[PDB]
């Protein structure tokens, strides 16, 4: 700011940047899809695991 | 503001005092004014005309002192006071010159206000002697993979960059300047090379491009560019490397490190020819001034690596010589080749063949060699030198029914050659030079097809950064590759190649 | 910042050519005569001071 000698715009953009300092708001969308995915995955995983464990001993 | 500065300036000029010695131009022709007068004139001393042009007095002849004009002929006109400045050619030198583009005299031509300088030192002072100099022992990593492995460059030893006309010779040099940013930025003051680039006889547009390019890569802040452009008068062009060396001396003497890249000494030569022939000093071989070997030798030997007695400074130098049609037998190249202590020989054919930087691996040599090269990089690229040597010899056999051994060489060789290309105007950190070269050396990339070599290179770097930036950091900081580190590296390469 | 610096440069050359206009006025005056007297005594003072 002390470089500029036309300074009446550095206060403008300083305050505008610090005003709009949140430039994007948070996203957590992986809490609805991740649990659903995890349920099907877990089910299938466990099914495979138990099935093959049984077969090994058979 | 500006008004205040002007008011300061008018106030800042004061009345003068009686000025010893005067001349009257006897005849001024050809930019060689010959002045009758100047009873006591030190040889090579700067003399200032009535008009305002400055000159130096190369010939002190028995009855006339032959000033050489540093500007346009029109300025001086027959008979006119020729004042004696009284200080042999000297240019401001100091830490403060960092970041300013200055002309041969030293005046700011960048237009960023007065050059603040800590001394003015003469521009002809003799080079460090036998006992002051201590042998080279600190690598200077230029960041181009080919330079850094194939031809190591160490602190304080001049090495030529001799190559074919306008094969982007300057680009090879400019790359070195960019890589120095990496060490420069930090706080270790036994690592900062403060480069000075000396643009002699290059059009003002070219030097403007240089200035912009350096600003673009945020590199002006360890650069000083002494520029004496093509337009500038033949004395200014003559004094341009000599002046530059003096700029370098502040760095060398104060014990920093620095690299001064004289670009191009081929044009320096032409300027000396112009002065000498016009001053009617006896002509010599290939119509080049008689003592031309002596002139180039004076400039290039100011580079040195000071002993620990003398503050352990350095002043690496890299002259650039333009080979007219690649005839390395030509008088100006031959002289320089002898004077220098190494060569990098950029070949036009290679440039055309897409190998850019176009270092011809065969015809380049490093005479200080293994003193330089980071210890790590040395270990994993001794092999690289040998492999390429075979590839060169077996190159012509690439025209049938070829032995399996011959075919093995060809596969490895083609892949290595492709690997050593570096995208123009981007340097590459040493800590990533050691990994990339390791892969080729260990033959991991032999399997990878030529078209994918390039893709592999960038991928390997990202892979190294994600998978084990621990490995990278160890490589960087330890700077020596221990068997355990090479072990980890072998694994990493195996993993990378597999994907 | 760039235009601000440009504007300062523009100011510097503008006030420079205006200075040239004042110079042409100064060299007209019989200050042109009167300052020769000043120079005369100044040279007297100077050369005797050596």
């Amino acid at each position: 700011r002390s470089v500029l000698k036309n300074t009446s715009v550095i206060d403008k953009i300083e305050s505008y940047v610090k005003q709009y300092k949140p430039v994007k708001i948070d996203a957590s969308k992986q809490l609805q899809v991740i649990e659903s995915f995890e349920k099907h995955a877990m089910t299938n995983a466990k099914e495979t695991e138990s099935l093959v464990s049984k077969e090994l001993k058979d | 503001e500006v008004s205040s500065i002007l008011e300061e300036r008018i106030k800042g000029v004061s009345d003068e005092a009686n000025l010893n010695e005067t001349g009257r131009v006897l005849a001024v022709g050809d930019g060689i004014a010959r002045v009758f007068g100047l009873n006591n004139i030190q040889a090579e001393e700067l003399v200032e005309f009535s008009s305002g042009v400055k000159g130096m007095a190369l010939n002190l002849e028995p009855g006339q002192v032959g000033i050489v004009l540093f500007g346009s002929d029109r300025l001086v006109k027959e008979g006119e006071l020729v004042k004696r400045t009284g200080n042999i050619v000297d240019v401001p030198v100091g830490p403060g010159l960092l970041g300013r583009v200055v002309d041969a005299l030293g005046n700011p031509i960048d237009g960023k206000g007065p050059i603040d300088a800590a001394g003015r030192s003469r521009a002809q002072v003799k080079a460090p002697g036998i006992l002051p100099r201590r042998s080279v022992h600190e690598p200077v990593q230029t960041g181009l993979k080919a330079v850094d492995a194939l031809v190591p460059i160490g602190r304080g030893q001049r090495e030529l960059i001799i190559g074919d006309r306008q094969t982007g010779k300057t680009a090879v040099a400019l790359d070195t300047i960019l890589n120095q940013k990496r060490w420069n930025n930090g706080s270790d003051e036994s690592k900062k090379l403060y480069c000075v680039y000396v643009a002699v006889g290059q059009k003002r547009s070219t030097v403007a491009q240089l200035v912009q390019t350096l600003e673009q890569h945020d590199a002006m802040k360890y650069s000083i560019i002494v520029a004496a452009t093509a337009s500038e008068a033949a004395p200014l062009q003559y004094l341009a490397p000599f002046t530059a060396a003096s700029i370098g001396e502040w760095f060398r003497d104060n014990g920093k490190h620095a690299l001064i890249v004289y670009d191009d000494l081929s044009k320096q030569a032409v300027a000396y020819r112009q002065l000498s022939l016009l001053l009617r000093r006896p002509p010599g071989r290939e119509a080049y001034p008689g003592d031309v070997f002596y002139l180039h030798s004076r400039l290039l030997e100011r580079a040195a690596k000071l002993s620990e007695k003398e503050g352990s400074g350095s002043l690496t130098a890299l002259p650039v010589i333009e080979t007219q049609g690649g005839d390395v037998s030509a008088y100006i190249p031959t002289n320089v080749i002898s004077i220098t202590d190494g060569q990098i020989f950029l070949e036009a054919e290679l440039f055309y063949k897409g190998i850019r930087p176009a270092i011809n691996v065969g015809l380049s040599v490093s005479r200080v060699g293994s003193a330089a090269q980071v210890k790590a990089l040395k270990q994993v690229a001794g092999s690289l030198k040998l492999f390429l040597a075979q590839y060169r010899e077996v190159a012509a056999f690439a025209q049938s029914d070829l032995d399996a051994s011959t075919k093995q060489t060809l596969v490895r060789g083609e892949r290595l050659t492709q690997l050593l290309k570096q995208n123009q105007y981007s340097p590459l950190a040493t800590e990533e030079q050691v990994p990339l070269i390791y892969a080729g050396v260990n033959g991991h990339l032999d399997g990878i097809e030529l078209s994918r070599i390039g893709e592999f290179e960038s991928s390997f770097l990202s892979y190294l950064k994600s998978n084990h930036n621990e490995l990278l950091t160890e490589i960087r900081e330890k700077g020596e590759l221990s068997k355990e580190l090479l072990a980890s590296l072998k694994s990493a390469t195996e993993s990378f190649v597999a994907t | 910042v760039r235009y601000e610096a440009s504007l300062r440069q523009l100011e510097q050359r503008q006030l420079a050519k205006s200075v040239i206009s004042r110079v042409q006025s100064e060299l007209g005056n019989p200050k042109f005569q009167e300052k020769v007297l000043q120079q005369s005594i100044s040279e007297i003072e100077q050369l005797l001071s050596k």
